[PDB]
């Protein structure tokens, strides 16, 4: 079948980890163990289509940033992550765009933004327009309810599949 | 037996579901249970548990406080009674202190930071150990005492330091090059492996090196993972400022050479050093320079990159099966330890009652845990205090800002090789040969 | 094809 290489990008100490946990937190579940398969590669229907997908989310090691390169390198689909209540992790975002466009050697990458949801400093308006200006889609996400999170997701599959 | 009313003693309330849940499968291991349920079982009365005294010290932090804690196990301590009460200050009243003193005892002992940060905390401890009494009690605390004072201040000879075009004394020619690749390799492993020593679980625990107050939480964790870079940095550094491409090719063999001693060390953060450097943007790029490459070092470089591979299954595995000294990758510990908090609750909520969630916290313990043993053997390898300095003043990016350099880095890159190849001038005027990483004698 | 040290082709 088919298998999804996914890369999580974004700033540390705003939680980006809620991400990745609640696509896999298999729902009304917490017992989360994060060193076994199971805890990073899920296996889904999107459109009709089987897939697995397998998200690599390197949280925690955000000062270990001569090896963003190295990471990056291994996807063929990256969410970028920033915290819509914390605008540095939203600013971000160019930077880190650019370094998946230099790796991946391409000017279109398949990526999609990610907005996760204290109180809000970035409006959706905001990054509406900067995912407008990259050609990428934007989701808004709930770190607390799971919405939006199944729809990043799946639209990140999408737009690997509509290359 | 019979306890008092639990109305002069909290603790004295018995277990029911909304107060402790246990596992499965000796003594029984706690799931979940609220604060007082969880110093009861701390200082329980019918077993001493060192392992849970062990873990819960380490890991308490996250949902209570010091202060409440001293106050908590000092009102544990202090006993209402309820002559045939013998048999309470005999399985009760006397166990029970036991566990309390022995678990200040610990505190006092692996844990001395919290008093070093607040000082009337430690003044609280002092007071209460002064107030503990009984002739036995006064001499078994003497001891106790005596750690707050303290606090209050091979086989065969390591093999010979290598050299090769540099001198031992000549700092001046130090280099990538004029050094030799296995002493590099080396003092670079001795660096590294002290770096990973100091850090300590009190920086691991509550994902603390990832929030605003890093810079003080966890210096020792930063200032490793601040070297592993600065090392990534200035390998990518040598390669794409060596803008011949013989010197190049030669730059990139004995920097996989410095891999392979690495390997051989079980310096996996070593390894990892050299795989990011190859990976990154500026250097994966020169095909010009892997191709006059050998095929036998390709076939080392391979096999180490192929570690990171499947979320580094292959160094996982690799980790189990060597025996130490090591000096393991930390940032798979950094993220399972964040995941770990930050992806299980903080608390569990039975019969509309809130309960401690502490398997969670058992779970970061094991992983900071399985770091400390990796802590404990060292290598038998001479310190060179030379090459040692040498490479703690690594500073590859200068004034430079982080993209100002990779910047720069990879405009090298295309300088060098472009997407005809230009032909630029030797840099080095010594000789370009490799005396290889097999030893000396 | 692989990576720049992969095994040949």
């Amino acid at each position: 079948m088919t298998e999804y290489k996914l890369v999580v990008v974004g700033a540390g100490g705003v939680g980006k980890s809620a991400l990745t946990i609640q696509l896999i937190q298999n729902h009304f579940v917490d017992e989360y163990d994060p060193t076994i398969e199971d805890s990073y590669r899920k296996q889904v229907v999107i459109d009709g289509e089987t897939c697995l997908l397998d998200i690599l989310d390197t949280a925690g090691q955000e000062e270990y940033s001569a090896m963003r390169d190295q990471y990056m390198r291994t996807g063929e689909g990256f969410l970028c992550v920033f915290a819509i209540n914390n605008t540095k992790s939203f600013e971000d975002i160019h930077q880190y765009r650019e370094q998946i466009k230099r790796v991946k050697d391409s000017d279109d990458v398949p990526m999609v933004l990610v907005g996760n949801k204290a109180a809000r400093t970035v409006e959706s308006r905001q990054a509406q327009d900067l995912a407008r200006s990259y050609g990428i889609p934007y989701i808004e996400t709930s770190a607390k309810t799971r919405q939006g999170v199944e729809d990043a997701f799946y639209t990140l599959v999408r737009e690997i599949r509509q290359h | 037996m019979r306890l008092p009313s639990a109305d002069v003693y909290r603790f004295a309330e018995p277990d029911s579901e909304e107060n402790i849940i246990f596992e499965e499968n000796g003594i029984p291991i706690i799931k979940a249970g609220t604060v007082i349920k969880l110093i009861e079982r701390l200082t329980y009365h019918m077993y001493a548990d060192p392992n849970f005294v062990r873990t819960f010290l380490t890991t308490y932090r996250s949902f209570c406080k010091p202060q409440e804690l001293l106050s908590l196990i000092i009102e544990r301590f202090e006993i209402p009674e309820p002559a045939e009460l013998k048999r309470f200050r005999k399985e009760y009243i006397q166990p029970v202190q036991l566990r309390v003193l022995n678990v200040c005892r610990h505190w006092v002992e692996h844990h001395f930071y919290d008093f070093e940060r607040d000082a009337y905390l430690l003044q609280r401890m002092e007071e209460f150990i002064g107030t503990v009494r009984g002739k036995a009690m006064k001499k078994w605390v003497e001891s106790i005492t005596k750690i707050i004072q303290r606090k209050k201040i091979f086989q065969s000879s390591p093999p010979t330091v290598e050299w090769h075009i540099s001198r031992p004394g000549h700092i001046e020619t130090f280099d990538l090059l004029t050094l030799h690749p296995i002493e590099i390799a080396r003092q670079l492993t001795l660096l590294e492996s002290d770096l990973y020593r100091a850090v300590q679980p009190s920086e691991l625990v509550g994902s603390v090196w990832t929030k605003e107050d890093k810079e003080i939480n966890s210096p020792n964790l930063l200032k490793m993972i601040r070297h592993t870079t600065n090392l990534t940095l200035w390998f990518e550094k040598c390669i794409v400022e060596t803008e011949n491409l013989e010197e190049r090719v030669a730059v990139v063999s004995r920097i996989i050479e410095i891999l392979q001693v690495f390997q051989e060390l079980n310096n996996f953060n070593g390894v990892l050093e050299v795989v990011s450097a190859m990976n990154s943007s500026p250097v994966y790029r020169l095909d010009h320079t892997f191709e006059q490459i050998p095929s036998r070092q390709k076939k080392i470089l391979e096999e180490a990159h192929e570690l990171s591979e499947d979320h580094y299954k292959k160094y996982l595995a690799k980790l189990r099966s060597i025996n130490p000294p090591c000096v393991p990758f930390f940032g798979i510990y950094l993220t399972n330890i964040l995941k770990t908090e930050e992806g299980n609750p903080e608390v569990l909520k039975r019969h509309g009652k809130e309960l401690i969630n502490f398997s969670k916290r058992r779970k970061v313990a094991e992983i900071t845990g399985e770091i400390q043993q990796y802590q404990n053997q060292p290598y038998c390898l001479r310190v060179e205090s030379d090459i040692k300095r040498f490479f703690e003043n690594l500073n590859p990016m200068g004034n430079s800002m982080e993209k100002e350099f990779t910047d720069y880095l990879f405009n090298k890159s295309l300088e060098i090789e472009p997407r005809p190849l230009p032909r630029f001038p030797k840099k080095y005027s010594y000789p370009l040969k490799s005396p290889g990483v097999r030893p000396s004698n | 094809k692989x990576h720049p040290w992969s095994v040949a082709n």
